[PDB]
């Protein structure tokens, strides 16, 4: 049946071009070209993550006959409370090797010898304030020792955390900022989650300008908002037998918070 | 004024170069800055 | 254009 | 009759012509033609020893009318916790000589006699690891006092090994990276599983986006799980009189991993 | 092409002779002569390491023939947490001697017979505050039982640290503070900078008040910065097609501390 | 063919007069002509054996009309855990004496007789490291009873198992320390291994700037590592029809460590 | 004077 083929699309997660992750992209190759050290900001779901995964992707393994792969950026998402094992297995199980039982010593001279090799230019560190304060120091041993680039990502949280080590603080000063979209750059987000994200068998006309006060509440501007509401919207429609998102639907959905 | 205070109290070496640093390196603040809005900037 | 991440994974993997 | 006779051919293993397999039989040419020593390494299951051993098969002994064989390539495995009598042991009776009792230093005066003369020019030694330590002098000697290139076969795990003794890490520096398999090089993996080693009746249409997403997230490009997942669940298949793979069993199979 | 050797040329580090430097290099001199210990400390990125590196490079080994090297200057640089035996390591693997796995007392009685005979005389400890407590006491040994100066450096965290420490205070009371620079030094570095670093083709006049004012608000006298910002500048500058920095970059480079 | 006459050549060894040989000549010369007990202590490649071996061949055996040879320098390497009767077998054949199956005694007694015989004065045990415990007090009655300077010749370990019985250590307290290759030395010696080890058609030019910075990052300043890497990439540039090594297979070669 | 940070490790080798 056509409808669970839908509800399993839409319960899913995609990836649209908004002009905010090419503004991250131009940036971090920029920073990728000069090794330069630097950190990503900015409140919870604005798209930092799923706009540093794109870079990832794009910017993938190339393999090489016989040879370990080239990585030229390393994305990694540290563990709550990251010392410094777990940021080391983490970037060496990324590169697809194996960690052997060992000491942090071992476990440090392995993951040092393949970003060597590897030829690792970037590591971004996502959710950077879950590293443990200790483990700083192997992070910015990294970023010096090697030609890394190596960027902080987090919320204002991580500048808290980034702020309590004059060491940490000033190699990551250079930052970029996602904010909150507003006016006609959001206008056209909700155009994009209609007419590309969506897709659904009747159009809504998300332009229109009234019902983006429903949004705009509910939404604030976030993209994580945003892009939840329209996919709870449209499992409910297709679940009820509505070929379009309603106001009805939107509205009630847009009640939940 | 304030800036010799800080200075002096961490045993810095007394100079104009040092001076200028505790000046750059709040109440009063918040109230200066808006107090920096000014009609030369303005007429 | 857009991309989903069960690709992605495939794609780039 | 029909089943028991596919079920005997599935039930057993077979060489397929893989890339990576060229890769390290061209390197490894190149290796025993400067005798250089070196070492294999590469994640579990990732086909490392099926390609150690077409090398030697394609090395095989010559015989020169009454000589002893000429054997440039010698492939061992050491059982688990490998002394130099049990090297020594291994290598001789490769060569088609029997060990006479007697002790080390006969064995290992034997062996050394007999790599001469039978000309071998690469000594391979699988699971490397699992020599004892003391057993790695005699490797060394070997490759040392005879112009022998050795070359160790094992995991991240002969790595750790190797890395305890800087004599051993040292003359073994030269490496080849054996790798997982992905994107489109596991589609062409798939389909020549499809076509050279399961030869159903039937297209069991693998290279299908479903059947690779199956495949993919069982297999997690480890080609010793492609093998075992597609030969079982070809077994299976053709156990309840289906002709061809299909996804319901595909998935059965699957399931348990 | 052009862009990518100067690219790669900028993307690298380099060191010029501040007076700074000159002041810390005619410091360690005394104290080496000396034999006094003592610390080196001030704010990040004000160039304490790159000094300090260039102190051992101005006093490299000397090698005369079948005897261990003569160094009288060993820099070492902690690792996170150094214990005793990484301390000791550190010193014996600076000094070209590799490591035996034994007991903390077969590591210091090994460490301890080379810096004799290799004839240490400075031992500089970067970033000394990774120094664990215990293994403050061994630092104390060397600098008490040899004639060795031993020279702490790191930021106002070493202060912290070893006021902790009543007797590691005491030891190591007499020291060099590094400062930021503004004003006319300032000024010569900034000209020194696009004279002696940048190297581009054509003047970028950064001599010029008004683009020392928006140096001064950015680098706020850090060393680290002012590099870090020009060679910034450079690298977008010549990927934009131009033969110069001037403000249009320079200052979309300083908005983003 | 002449390819193949090339590869054998290169496939093979040759001794280059290094200054490091002749610094250890001269001084196993002074220490032969005191008959004085020492030992060489370096780390792994650094040429050690290679020089020893240069040193017993400078002193073959001389002869006298009617009468055994005197045979001033014996040369041995025992195998891995040397017991006292493996010492005595491996003294004896070296002198050319097959003796007869016996006891320990036995071969001890010969082992005297045929080292007073023959004129012995040097005995250079390389790996001494492998000797077990046990047979230092063989080695050390040797270097007492009779006029024999003893050379133990080994890496850092040897030094470690040396320091585990006072009545060792304090018999081989004078050392020499075999050092790897920096600096113009080191440019000095890719030089004469492009002139007189490689010996191609067409000159490489391997002490230019970029080929000079390959090597340097590759080889470490490890003569083994030096002369595998050049043979390697020669028999690489000849079996692809080049006159020279040229960069790109250097690298290639060079990007296998 | 310039003073190249590999050139103080071709003098300091
Ligand atoms: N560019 C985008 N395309 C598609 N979906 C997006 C995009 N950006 C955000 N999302 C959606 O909004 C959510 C929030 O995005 P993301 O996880 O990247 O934010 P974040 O700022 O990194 O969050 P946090 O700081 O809370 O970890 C995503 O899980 C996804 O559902
Ligand atoms: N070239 C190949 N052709 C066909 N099947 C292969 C090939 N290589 C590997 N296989 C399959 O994968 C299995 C595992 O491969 P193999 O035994 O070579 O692994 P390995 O890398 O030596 O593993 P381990 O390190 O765990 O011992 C084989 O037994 C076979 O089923
Ligand atoms: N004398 C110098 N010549 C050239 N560049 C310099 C000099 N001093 C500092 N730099 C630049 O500033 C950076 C920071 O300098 P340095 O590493 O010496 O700082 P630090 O004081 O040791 O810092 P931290 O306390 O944060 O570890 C250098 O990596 C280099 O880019
Ligand atoms: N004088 C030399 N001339 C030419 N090649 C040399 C020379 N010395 C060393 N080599 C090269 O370096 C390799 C290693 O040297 P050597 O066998 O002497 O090492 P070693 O110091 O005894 O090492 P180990 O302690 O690991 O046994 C040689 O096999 C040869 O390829
Ligand atoms: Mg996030
Ligand atoms: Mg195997
Ligand atoms: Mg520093
Ligand atoms: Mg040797």
């Amino acid at each position: 049946e056509w409808l669970q083929a839908e509800i399993a699309r839409l319960k899913g997660k995609s990836i649209v071009p908004l002009q905010q992750v090419k503004t991250l992209h131009d940036w971090l190759d920029g920073k990728r070209k000069a090794r330069k050290s630097c950190r990503v900001v900015g409140e919870s779901r604005t798209g930092k993550t799923v706009a540093c995964d794109a870079y990832r992707y794009r910017h993938k393994p190339q393999q090489e006959a016989g040879r370990p792969p080239t990585v030229p950026v390393v994305y990694i998402r540290p563990h709550q409370k990251c010392g410094p094992k777990d940021l080391f297995k983490k970037i060496t199980e990324y590169l697809k090797y194996r960690v052997t039982k060992g000491t942090v010593s071992d476990f440090r001279d392995r993951t040092i010898e393949v970003l060597k090799g590897c030829g690792v230019e970037m590591l971004i560190i996502d959710e950077a304030d879950r590293l443990k304060p200790e483990t700083f120091a192997d992070v910015r041993d990294i970023a010096e020792d090697l030609g890394i680039a190596v960027v902080l990502v987090g919320t204002d949280r991580l500048d808290a955390v980034i702020k309590r080590d004059e060491q940490v603080l000033e190699r990551f000063r250079a930052h970029l900022r996602f904010g909150k979209l507003s006016g006609e750059d959001f206008k056209n987000t909700v155009e994009m989650w209609e007419q590309m994200v969506l897709k659904l068998p009747v159009s809504s006309n998300l332009k229109s300008k009234e019902m983006l006060r429903i949004l705009t509440s509910a939404t604030e501007g976030y993209i994580g908002r945003l892009d939840e509401i329209l996919r709870e919207a449209a499992i409910r429609s297709l679940s009820r037998g509505l070929k379009k998102i309603d106001k009805a639907v939107l509205q009630e959905v847009a009640k939940e918070y | 004024e304030a800036a010799s205070r800080r200075l002096r109290t961490a045993g810095k070496t007394i100079s104009n170069q040092s001076l200028l640093q505790e000046v750059v390196d709040e109440r009063q603040k918040l109230e200066q800055t808006v107090l920096r809005s000014a009609a030369v900037d303005e007429s | 254009e857009v991309w989903d991440y069960e690709q992605l994974r495939e794609e780039y993997g």
